[PDB]
């Protein structure tokens, strides 16, 4: 147990340090420790590294070292991720050595050679390092192929493929995070929302929220830190799709009645024009009339426990402006016209 | 219904009025399909002292009620209709010299003194008539 911590620690530094520009001091005899240390990493997540302290404790320190890098400044260094790369973190290594173009010739040479010995070695008790590499170039090519001759965007976000593939990745990061409870999930999914492209994370977002559990922790994070930045949330329900917050609002009651106060508030800020039969917003980048039509018009079709509460959220709005039954005055009376 | 005072079915019913008159053309002599009102229900003129007289029926409802900004709306969609007329610039003077009088005020004497009847039915005459208030030309040179 503590005879791991030096090797594994010791490990993710030389692993960190591969991928720097600094390679010029490296050689055969660096390699060759850096592949027999990877080695016995490669052998111990074979041997016990399931249902144990052991899997649990190497976890901790995995985990504690990529929060106290965190991943902002100094280096956005991944590390290998999480416990299953292990079992495959000496083709990492390789890989980082290949992309550093300041490592040295006869490092190179005998780097390749060690990695591709050629078919001598045909027989091997052990899947070995040429297989592993030939076995990713294969996937890498199959997976370039079918997106570029099968793969379509499917329009429900939640049944794609590109998509529902983040969303797991988030999801085990959410689990990872709840698990070691070192710092809350609010701080990691802040942090994410300042880093990378918003409408792709708000898009993933979704997608995640509707994923079945794997072990629903993953979810009722998410809804809570949602509820929590308001923000977000403005620019979410402005930016999917009809039906996917449909779906997402009848799996989650928690977030039904705000966003209707969301759409309630788009309504009441519109102002009817006589000239031209359509309801018009002063501001530009306020909902036009059919965005607005098209949402309610998603939210009706529903399930029965949703139906009725957009139904009565929009029966007081309308009440509330004078019960009126003609168009040109209330825009909630349009709407429930715009219904029937 | 307003000489009787009811404000809603008032409102109500003003706003169907304005839909005809703008969701609808009265003037599709395309098809004769009958004998068809030749003269009367066909003069833009009434169109548009109709269309100007309804609007202000109804903005004036929203000043009774109290809620002069949409009466507000409905003036100036007039004025936009019929700049000649007079009695909407009366009722557009009076709301903008209630609530924000100087500049808009002055900017729609400029818009009369640019400006400064011919064949209408008798039933939208005697309507114009009638709503109209009496001290016009006295505010109109206030
Ligand atoms: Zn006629």
């Amino acid at each position: 147990m503590e005879s791991l911590l030096q090797h594994l620690d010791r490990f993710s530094e030389l692993l960190a340090v591969s991928s720097t520009t600094y390679v010029s001091t490296w050689d055969p005899a660096t390699v060759r420790r850096a592949l027999q240390w990877a080695r016995y990493l490669r052998h111990i997540h074979r041997r016990f590294g399931r249902h144990g302290p052991i899997r649990t404790a190497l976890e901790r320190r995995l985990h504690n070292q990529w929060r106290q890098e965190g991943g902002f400044g100094r280096g956005p260094v991944p590390g290998l991720a999480n416990f299953q790369a292990l079992g495959h973190c000496d083709v990492l290594l390789s890989l980082r050595l290949l992309e550093n173009r300041a490592l040295g010739d006869a490092a190179r040479y005998h780097l390749v050679q060690q990695l591709f010995p050629g078919p001598g070695v045909r027989d091997a008790d052990e899947e070995t390092l040429q297989e592993s590499l030939a076995r990713l170039a294969r996937r890498r090519s199959a997976v370039h192929m079918l997106r570029f001759n099968g793969y379509r965007e499917n329009p429900n976000l939640q049944e794609d493929s590109l998509m529902k593939t983040q969303a797991e990745l988030l999801l085990e990061r959410l689990q990872e995070v709840g698990k070691a409870e070192a710092e809350r999930p609010a701080r990691f999914l802040s942090s994410l929302w300042e880093r990378l492209p918003q409408n792709n994370f708000l898009k993933v977002i979704a997608v995640a929220l509707l994923q079945p559990p794997l072990s629903g922790e993953g979810s009722q994070v998410l809804v809570h830190w949602l509820l929590g930045n308001s923000e977000v949330f403005a620019a979410f329900c402005r930016a999917l799709p009809a039906g996917l917050l449909t779906l997402v609002t009848s799996r989650h009651p928690a977030l039904s009645p705000v966003y209707l106060g969301l759409l309630t508030d788009w309504g009441q800020r519109l102002h009817y024009d006589l000239q031209k039969g359509i309801w018009v917003g002063t501001e530009s980048q306020d909902v036009p009339w059919e965005e607005l039509h098209n949402r309610f018009q998603s939210l009706c079709q529903a399930p029965p426990p949703l139906k009725d509460k957009v139904l009565t959220a929009l029966e007081t709005c309308k009440a509330q402006d004078g019960d009126f039954e003609v168009p040109g005055l209330s825009i909630w009376t349009d709407l429930l016209l715009a219904l029937r | 219904w307003v000489q009787l005072g009811a404000q809603k079915v008032a409102i109500s019913e003003f706003s169907r009025c304005l839909e005809l008159l703008f969701r609808a053309t009265p003037e599709e002599k395309e098809q004769g399909a009958a004998f068809n009102c030749e003269q009367g229900c066909k003069s833009d003129a009434a169109l548009q002292q109709l269309r100007a007289a309804a609007l202000i029926s109804r903005g004036l409802e929203w000043v009774a009620s109290g809620q002069d900004t949409k009466a507000l709306q409905d003036f100036l969609l007039s004025v936009q209709m019929c700049p000649g007329n007079r009695d909407t610039y009366f009722h557009l003077l009076q709301t903008l010299k209630r609530l924000d009088r100087r500049d808009e005020a002055t900017a729609l004497w400029w818009r009369l003194e640019a400006q400064t009847l011919w064949s209408l039915p008798l039933y939208l005459e005697s309507y114009l008539s009638w709503i109209r208030p009496s001290d016009r030309d006295a505010f109109l040179e206030e």
